[PDB]
């Protein structure tokens, strides 16, 4: 189709310049991996009860990795911070956003409408207005374009592995948007129907089974382990029948790489 | 004290959060326009369509797509400074009245606007309101793409954004009808009427209601059926009581026009979205082969 080699090459260009800074949690000094585990989960809470897109949420924690990157924030105003991100990511995304007062709300007043708009300038100011970043979710549906035939559990599934990998900054922080997407949707392929990654995305992406590797033994292990995790919200959401259930089915015991 | 260094010269024209004027930097002699946005009025922080607007055109640099230079964020303010050019296309019309426009000054304006429209859609941007008032011309010869508030970064494959988009006169029939997807091929339709108005100097479809401008679209072109267009009456807002008029002679709706012109017109005004001429494929079309850049009489 007629604009989908450029698009997909100019993403690859923008993903490298919107990077976190893979180290910044050793260099903050009040808080910790577990403490931004706790308020991801939080905001997928959130997108559920005002019904937001998935895109809307993999938005807001770029915002919120980049903000941090920058500047030393204290254990009592993280919350502050996500707030306003959620504030900006649904103003740019969706046809109809939530008001300000319905954000002001959800905090169980902790904060007022004053400090939330006031915190909205400044994260405009530290991302210097940059807010079209490219997300996992962006390269997973160029890639469910190349499935024969195409299949609603593999889809379904491959989303679900994507949105466990904004939980732990501890290893995901490492790997590129388009690097994680290879290995959720090689995950959901060969866990579905025994398939592996076709060598028609070889071609588009340059990526093999070996280069892709060490992010796959990575989420291969956060999958085996997830009924056991202190987060829980998104097997939670993943059971519903808008998701075919996905949430419900075994994990395979060995890859065979 | 921020806008210490300029020196304000006269209103241009009123605009929806904005209103905008002429002014010259006092230490380098650059004239400018400048657009303001009042957020003490703003109950609900930066508004949403300012957002868009300078997010998206900071990533947009070409020839013929208006440059957005600074944004300053003093006080209960914010401004955006934008380069001057000095007239639009809608006012030029009008002063042509008893010459008309001549064709290679046409050919110009038309190859230039398909260059800006296919750097857009190759960086996944959709414009959403092109209009002659929104297109603007300098004394060199150059014609640009501006006004963003309306635009939105889309993705591979589209899912369902805002309904109804679009100035009435220049709206696609895809919209008009109600579908579930639309894309890159609603800036297309637009162009295409905009390639008419400039030969006939006058609007192509004038409708005053949606089902006005429907049947206004049918008489020109015909009533679609099944095998023009596959799964046209199973749209949304389709009816079977519509009346079923007969296809035009081309020759007959831009009389003044040669065959390779006609052939143009044409395939920017296909009814299927799938087969509709993309930007980037119009560029190496032969009414292109003896194109040059006149300048423009003005005053
Ligand atoms: C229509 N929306 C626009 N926003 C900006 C910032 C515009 C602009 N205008 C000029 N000069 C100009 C000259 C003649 C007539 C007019 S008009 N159509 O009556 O308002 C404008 N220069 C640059 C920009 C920009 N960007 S137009």
């Amino acid at each position: 189709p007629d604009y989908h080699e450029d698009i997909h090459t100019y993403l690859r260009e923008m993903e490298v310049k919107c990077k976190p800074k893979v180290g910044y949690m050793k260099k903050q000094p009040d808080i910790t991996n577990s403490m931004r585990a706790i308020l991801v989960d939080w905001l997928v809470e959130v997108g559920e009860e005002y019904k937001l897109q998935n895109e809307t949420l993999h938005l807001a924690v770029n915002y919120i990795d980049r903000f941090l990157s920058s500047m030393s924030v204290l254990r009592g105003k993280l919350q502050l911070v996500g707030t306003a991100a959620m504030l900006l990511a649904s103003k740019f995304e969706e046809i109809y956003p939530p008001e300000v007062a319905e954000f002001v709300y959800i905090t169980d007043d902790t904060y007022t409408k004053k400090q939330v708009l006031r915190m909205e300038h400044l994260v405009l100011k530290v991302l210097t207005f940059d807010l079209a970043a490219p997300t996992v979710n962006q390269f997973l549906t160029q890639y469910f374009l190349h499935q024969q035939p195409a299949n609603c559990k593999v889809e379904s599934l491959a989303m679900f592995l994507g949105e466990l990998s904004l939980i732990d900054a501890d290893p995901y922080l490492k790997y590129l948007p388009s690097v994680i997407a290879g290995a959720a949707f090689h995950l959901a392929l060969y866990t579905v129907t025994g398939q592996s990654w076709p060598e028609s995305l070889i071609r588009k992406t340059g990526y093999t089974l070996e280069s892709l590797k060490p992010c796959l033994m990575d989420l291969h292990q956060t999958y085996l382990k997830a009924p056991q995790h202190a987060q829980q919200s998104i097997r939670e959401k993943y059971k519903n029948s808008k998701y075919h259930g996905v949430s419900l089915l075994n994990p395979p015991e060995t890859l065979n790489l | 004290g921020s806008m210490e260094n300029f020196q304000k010269v006269e209103k241009i024209g009123e605009g929806t959060y904005g209103v905008v004027y002429k002014a010259r930097n006092k230490l380098t002699g650059e004239v400018v326009a400048l657009k303001k946005i009042r957020l003490d009025t703003e109950t609900e922080g930066v508004p949403s369509t300012a957002i868009r607007e300078i997010s998206l055109l900071k990533e947009l640099n070409h020839p013929n797509i208006v440059k957005l230079l600074d944004v300053i964020h003093t006080e209960n303010k914010l401004y955006l400074v934008f380069e001057f050019l000095h007239q639009d296309l809608k006012k030029f019309m009008d002063a042509s009245a008893l010459t008309g426009i001549p064709l290679p000054l046409i050919k110009s304006y038309l190859f230039q606007l398909l260059q800006g429209l296919a750097f857009c859609h190759s960086h996944r941007v959709l414009h959403r309101d092109l209009k002659p008032q929104n297109l603007l011309i300098n004394t060199e010869g150059a014609i640009k793409l501006a006004d963003f508030g309306l635009a939105r970064a889309f993705g591979v494959p589209v899912r369902t954004y805002t309904h109804e988009v679009v100035t009435l006169w220049y709206r696609a029939p895809e919209i008009l009808l109600g579908c579930k997807y639309y894309s890159t091929a609603v800036d297309i339709w637009s162009l295409g009427c905009i390639f008419a108005e400039m030969v006939t100097r006058r609007a192509l479809f004038p409708g005053d209601s949606e089902i006005d401008q429907l049947f206004r679209i049918f008489r020109t072109l015909g009533t679609p059926d099944e095998v023009v267009w596959p799964g046209v009456t199973s749209m949304p807002d389709y009816k079977p009581s519509f009346p079923k008029w007969a296809r035009q002679d081309f020759s007959k709706v831009v009389p003044p026009l040669d065959e390779d012109g006609r052939s143009l017109l044409s395939q920017m005004l296909h009814y299927d979205p799938n087969k509709r001429i993309s930007a980037k494929a119009a560029l190496a079309h032969p009414f292109f082969q003896d194109v040059t850049k006149p300048v423009p009489h003005l005053r």
